[PDB]
DNA sequence: TGGATCTGGCCTG
DNA sequence: CAGGCCAGATCCA
DNA sequence: TGGATCTGGCCTG
DNA sequence: CAGGCCAGATCCA
DNA sequence: GGCTGTATCACTGTG
DNA sequence: CACAGTGATGCAAAT
DNA sequence: CACAGTGATACAGCC
DNA sequence: ATTTGCATCACTGTG
């Protein structure tokens, strides 16, 4: 006889839908005789414990501008937005959990992990000290989602997902704090818990803010409070630290009140122009923040010094909008890889034709360079040409074998050695801002990152004057200027990336196609609930019970 | 009553419901774009120009002493008479209400070039709470000009706001506010004849009276067919306000007003019920101490307009209204909205 | 318990991959302590029984140019096509079964089902009369299949699948023929057994012919022979009848000699030109065949009468190619529905603008009509505009409520009445060619189909004069001319459609990424094997344990 | 040895490896398109015109008595001297070999337009089996003209062919066949000096002899560096054929031959091994009874040619060679084949 | 002859 | 393949 | 002024 | 949205 | 001897 | 008249 | 240095 | 006084 919790864990992790599980249950019962599995109603009853809105909790001091009820689950994401014909038209569907309810559900899920960590850390068990929780929030817009038929608004064909994950939990003991919980796979799909799923265009600022405002309000309300939760027979308190890193460049620019991606001020961490970045490229410092952006927007709106458009833009450093989401300045490792590898692809394309001797070239010649590069890349590294470049392509193109293959087409040897040494420098610099812990497994690489960055900058500025004279990519600027400072500030780059958010994005389509009701008014509720169940950690150790 | 279609340039995705059209010396401008101001036009105002039924939204620069203002979504627009333009309230792209008054005027003009001057005005006293959808007019009583303000829609108070109902709105109180532009002072008044809230109404001004009619009250989810006349005098002491209820009003919300002839206006567009949409135009004739609303001929609406659910528009000033109809393409980009022009 | 056959049936029909089944088995064993689910090696050992190339069979007379081995399974679809650099390049991956072995395995999968069906007809159980089996073959190309990385040829991003279904099995008892095996859901994904999965383009002709030549050779060899099979302890004999109805118009035309898809000659069943088809539209006869196509191609190549190109084309009736697959002259119901509904969609769009009064209009006006129609449909029936129109859209669009909603956009009451009667006529026509057994499902609609045909033709000729003189569409010609003849020749039209092939295409899309190995050289074989397992009645009946 | 880029219009998706180019009074034409003939050009032949590095394929109509021959993918090319053109064998788009013989000629020509005359004949006697990759030439001995045929590649016989190895090919017998075009008769001849099969070879003709050199033998999977001279005389009685093995030959298969000067030929293209690709050119100095092969300078090959797998081409007739290089676009189509032209003095 | 007006290039997606 | 910003070639009153 | 040459429309996908 | 055929508007020697 | 378990191989997919 | 899902909800039947 | 598959094959382990 | 089974609702997906 199997328990309903075990049956639910199997049905969730083995990616089985309700209908398939029901027919498996009926055939197993009819053939074996005795009832091995459990009925769908039993599984449904056994899953309400894990969903948020079942466990009692009490905030102290009470959170501002939010209800104190502790029995709220899936609620409308529109948050009572006016849908009348006299108002701004709404065309979005959104279902969301309350932030505090989701966090208390996650904490009660990780209860036994926390207890095991306290036991293994040589501390006591019934300690109720001020537990500190570090939560990473990641957002990402999606495309190519097909709207369904049926009644409802003119929903767009794009989706935006908001998710959070729990990285570190600490408790204070004496004069120091111990490190009681760690996520073994911070970039996995099993850790990013969905929080709010909406079907809105990422560029539609009106509805984006309309749906994301209550979440930010709750975040600011609970940023300065204490949460008392009944945990294993002893009430324990919880503090929260919020870090938003899983935002790509476009989201950071849009939600931080910055300009578009091209612009002149390229970096989201320092207020330096593109020309100044191409002139120095090494020595910089992080200077942007949410409060600074708010003050700069206030200055832009007020115009207290009576300046023109260009002078006001120079004073405000490009902040022409009011930020509404607080994001910590950092670098997204996945998109950094994609951008750097695409730039390397263009470098190879230019180096095939020797642009350093032929400054003028035609579209046909560049297309022929594209064709020969694609042919030889396929021939050697077994890579097919792709119009929009992925991350596996970046990893397989960030090797010495592919640069040797490209050098098999470059007649000159100076270009061969230049590309070889530049590629070696890039491969030496990469493991610093990609490893989940770069102070332990790559100490020499972390120490030599600065020298390697200086060498890379000098090599670009000297040997590649036809590509990086007066202009350089913002991702190269970030990689060559800000990585060591971010390492010192945080502890790791890559553990805070958006790889887990991308994996959850992959899971979103599968859930929408297989484990959700095919209706425009319930699909996102079902997807959110199933994704929460899948990301729950109480249902994952039941599949790892064979190691006990 | 002539209806024609106007084409668009490459800025079609910049017009949303709730925009405002700004007139100076026969030239109409644009305000209330989509999203935060871009680098193509940091000011946010645009040169709304029509030649041979074609739209070209050219940018319009601001003065050195001007204040760059956010794109408001539902403000209160007035045309003070040395010609300036008063806007108060609205919604920012981040969906926060604003309680600030911006004053716009033409600072300097060149050959087909206009430079505006936006001035920030601060109000003291009984300042109205932030809101949108309301109306503002100006009255001239014995040589003194003062602005009148009426209620609209606003978010719930800070002590009764819950993130579950964060975006829920409630009608403002019917208190009438008299704001003085040259002094930046406001005095609130309570009128017994005004009991329910009112929003998305149309305001008609005269020498010393304001005619408010139509509008939607969210408390009862009804559109009353009322017609109120508000009279203001300016003695040496405090101003006195009297409101009188008059019969013969119409029941319409979010309608469009334009002036065809002196002492003559017309109501075009609006809503009758939640799903009912205003197909008739009421010709209002003004007088010294009398009001008279009459129904004129219905313009030849097209199938797209007749079978739609929403239109939005503003006033050109020269007896023309610029209304738009949403399209069903959306995903195919470009033609997200279908625009029309109406001649009175 | 849960024997390996039952465990394999569960794993296959619940869409569970090998890794996920391993996880479930491991956790169930760890928790319960017992061994409820069988291991993967036992599952594979039970798998080898159902796969082709395990049963002993003998052909008499022996098949021409076909090996006599009875232990052959997955073989390369190239069929020994040399990939030498000195000759024509090959850029295709294909894996296929030997078709006789596939037939034997399919026949033995339904062994107990045939026994039960023959018992239910008050016949004996050991009777070994010559069975007559009819097989419906379906081929359909695909697109937007992502090419994988790794070593191999420059494979295109298109796929072509070949599959067959066993529809009816009959035994000769006494003097008449009695119907033994009946397919309940002919258009289901559970009966479309795959045969050959080639990752190429159907537009390309050389590779398609090279890959499908051995299958046609085997079919021709087996069309004049008998198969002896040890079925249920008693040897039994089988004879086969082949029906190539699972093709669409484009594939049929590009296979059996006809030119393009839109030309002067329109129908694949008769030699009728477009103009006289529009003129007459009601009276026709089926004339085209495969031997006739071969003779016409021979005449075209030889030019015996010394004729010019135009009159030679007139004499050969558009046949300018050598056919290589015998296709039954039928109508594909799904694509017929899609085409007819799309044409009525554009007729609605065209009637919105009162074109019968305004002959000339601009592309802006056409786009205006399109936008108005799309917006009104979305407002009323909650549909959405789609670039390419599908069967669900066709079914939702062809209802009387469609003309009821559209009539609110057109002012003319005469146009309202005309559109309403057009919709009524089409709705009365549809079940005749959409029903799997019209003789016992809609005899009332079957008897007056001809009268409905004249009414429809008259309406198109008169009330829609502005479009239907000098031209009429392929599928309307088919529907108004050839449906009764096909329905009296065969018995049904919808049972011989490509719905099962489309469902198999969906299954292939799911399997290529969910439960197949990820490598260019050994993924077609895995997909073919898993699809063959999924389309097995022996495994399917383990999910129907209610008695 | 000048290599120059050539572009193609809206018919670039019509050229495949194995096409044949025919020259008629200074105008070169195209044959062997992709797929069955369409309504744009039912005849199948095209006007292969290159002007200012632009290739435009215009349809060419046939005569009233012409035969609409299928597009053959690998036939044998001969130029009978009243200037005719003879093709034998090949692969149809449905992938079956043809044992039929076709004769092409210009029936009537007016300003910028030509009508061809395709004539069908039947061979009797020791008719060769259907095959592809072979070579056919004509000899002029004692005032009588007669064609010569050599082995190539063909499918397995009808008694040993199975569906598992249906498309497997085997080299034809080394037998040498003499074809009499005016009478349509063929006589077999077995030569002891020829023991292994040969395919994808090049043939050079003279007054009364044919020089076959290079080629691939499928039986041993080798490319011999052999060279045979086949001399034929035509007395009143039966014809006599003699084959003599000569040294100094080259090892190449599927090479391209062109007509540079009188008694002067050059060979370009081909393959040496499966992955080895012929980068050198051999000049053949013809003579009365002497043959001398010399290697000239290598033409300035481009990166795309030097780093490819295959090329294919034919002879324009006027000392020009038209070869193409495949591209990796495919999905984008359009530039599915990159074409080049080569000039030999 | 000095601002408008497209226009290609480049940056992130 | 879209969207936005910027340097560059026309260009017209 | 009578065939070349694009070009939009229509058929199946 | 891609391919193929056909009737129609230019158009050029 | 025979059943069961686990590493290995070149890849995918959301970006 | 394609057919097998898709899951929450509700009521009838079984223990 | 993203991480959880993905299925066949072969060798190690245990009774 | 529960637990279990099966219909119902508007949809999808390969076309
Ligand atoms: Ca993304
Ligand atoms: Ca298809
Ligand atoms: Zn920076
Ligand atoms: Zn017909």
């Amino acid at each position: 006889g199997l328990q309903p919790a075990v049956c639910l864990a199997i049905r969730v992790n083995t990616f089985l839908s309700c209908s398939q599980y029901h027919k498996m249950y009926r055939t197993v019962k009819a053939i074996t005789g005795r009832q091995i599995f459990q009925p769908l109603h039993a599984l449904r009853n056994a899953e309400k414990v894990l969903l948020p809105g079942y466990h009692p909790f009490e905030w102290q001091p009470p959170l501002k501008n939010v209800s104190s009820r502790t029995d709220v689950g899936i609620i409308d994401g529109l948050s009572g937005l006016a849908s009348s014909v006299d108002e701004y038209p709404v065309d979005t569907i959104a279902k969301r959990f309350r932030y505090d309810s989701a966090l208390v559900s996650a904490l009660m899920d990780m209860e036994e992990d926390i207890l095991e960590g306290m036991r293994s850390q040589d501390l006591d068990d019934y300690l109720n000290g001020p537990f500190t929780v570090v939560v990473k929030e990641s957002c990402d817009g999606m495309g190519d989602v097909s709207e369904k038929h049926g009644s409802g608004p003119a929903v767009p064909e794009k989706a935006v997902r908001f998710s959070f994950t729990v990285m570190r939990i600490t408790i204070e003991h004496g004069s120091q704090n111990v490190k009681v919980f760690e996520e073994p796979k911070p970039n996995s799909e099993l850790c990013c818990k969905p929080l709010c799923l909406m079907l809105a265009d990422e560029s539609d600022h009106e509805t984006l803010t309309a749906i994301l405002s209550p979440l930010i309000a709750e975040r600011e309300a609970m940023k300065s409070s204490e949460l008392t939760l009944e945990m294993g027979g002893i009430p324990r308190t919880f503090k929260f630290i919020f870090r938003g890193t899983g935002y790509d460049e476009k989201l950071v620019r849009e939600v931080e009140g910055l300009e578009a991606s091209g612009s002149v001020y390229i970096c989201t961490l320092c207020d330096t122009t593109r020309l100044e970045a191409s002139q120095n490229l090494v020595f910089h410092s992080i200077t942007r923040s949410h409060a600074e952006n708010l003050q700069r927007y206030e200055v832009w709106r007020s115009n207290p010094y009576h300046e023109s458009v260009e002078e006001l833009r120079d004073r405000v450093k490009g902040v022409s909008a009011k930020p509404f989401i607080e994001t910590v300045p950092s670098i997204d490792a996945l998109h950094c890889d994609i951008g750097n590898a695409a730039e390397f692809y263009k470098i190879f394309q230019l180096e095939i034709g020797e642009v350093y001797k032929h400054p003028n070239a035609s579209k046909e010649e560049r297309k022929r360079w594209q064709a020969t590069l694609d042919k030889h890349l396929r021939k050697r590294m077994n890579l097919k040409p792709i119009m929009r470049m992925n991350g596996n392509f970046a990893r397989k193109l960030m090797t010495q074998e592919t640069v040797d293959a490209v050098c098999e087409l470059i007649p000159s040897e100076e270009r061969h050695e230049a590309l070889r040494e530049l590629m070696d420098l890039y491969l030496k610099m990469k493991p610093v801002w990609r490893s989940s812990c770069p102070a332990k497994e790559c100490p020499e690489s972390l120490c030599q990152y600065s020298f390697n960055s200086q060498r890379f900058a000098e090599l670009l500025s000297t040997k590649f004057k036809y590509r990086y004279e007066g202009k350089i990519t913002n991702y190269f600027h970030k990689t060559l200027a800000h990585v060591p400072e971010i390492i010192e500030r945080d502890g790791s780059i890559g553990a805070w990336a958006s790889e887990g958010n991308e994996s959850g994005n992959k899971l979103f389509r599968r859930f929408r196609k297989m484990n959700a009701r095919q209706s425009k008014c319930y699909e996102m509720e079902d997807v959110l609930k199933h994704h929460w169940l899948y990301t729950s950690k109480y249902l994952q150790k039941f599949m790892n019970a064979h190691n006990a | 009553m002539s209806l024609q279609m106007v084409t668009v340039g490459h800025n079609i995705a910049l017009i949303q419901p709730g925009f405002s059209l700004m007139n100076f010396d026969g030239q109409v401008f644009f305000f209330g774009q989509k999203g935060w101001p871009k680098r193509s036009c940091p000011t946010g105002v645009f040169h709304f120009d029509i030649k041979q039924n074609h739209l070209k939204l050219k940018p319009a620069i601001f003065s050195k002493d001007s204040c760059y203002l956010p794109p408001l979504r539902y403000p209160a627009t007035c045309s003070y008479k040395k010609h300036q333009y008063i806007i108060h309230g609205g919604k920012t792209p981040n969906n926060e209400l604003s309680d600030k008054i911006y004053i716009m005027s033409v600072a300097c003009k060149n050959n087909k070039k206009v430079t505006f001057r936006c001035t920030e005005k601060d109000l003291v006293g009984d300042v109205p709470e932030p809101r949108y959808g309301h109306s503002i007019d100006v009255v001239y009583s014995r040589g003194k000009s003062m602005g009148v303000l009426f209620g609209g829609r606003s978010y719930m108070p800070s002590t009764q706001r819950t993130t579950e109902k964060w975006n829920s709105v409630a009608d403002c109180l019917p208190h009438v506010f008299l704001i003085d532009f040259e002094f930046g002072c406001a005095t609130s008044y309570i009128l017994p004849e005004l009991q329910d809230g009112l929003s998305f109404h149309v305001s008609i001004a005269r020498n010393d009276t304001v005619y408010i009619l139509g509008g939607h009250s969210l408390a009862s989810n009804i559109r009353p067919a009322n017609l109120y006349r508000i009279r203001v005098d300016l003695p040496l002491g405090t101003p006195a306000v009297n409101c009188t209820v008059l019969p013969g009003g119409i029941s319409v919300s979010s309608a469009i007003l334009t002036q065809t002839n002196n002492d003559e206006f017309v109501i075009v567009g609006g809503y009758q019920l939640e799903n009912q949409k205003r197909m008739v135009c009421s010709l209002v004739s003004l007088g010294d101490n009398t009001i008279e609303i009459s129904e004129m001929e219905t313009p030849d609406w097209t199938s797209d307009i007749k079978h739609s659910k929403i239109w939005f528009g503003s006033n050109m000033g020269n007896g023309t209204i610029f209304l738009g109809i949403p399209g069903d393409n959306k995903q195919a980009m470009s033609e997200a909205f279908y625009f029309y022009t109406l001649r009175c």
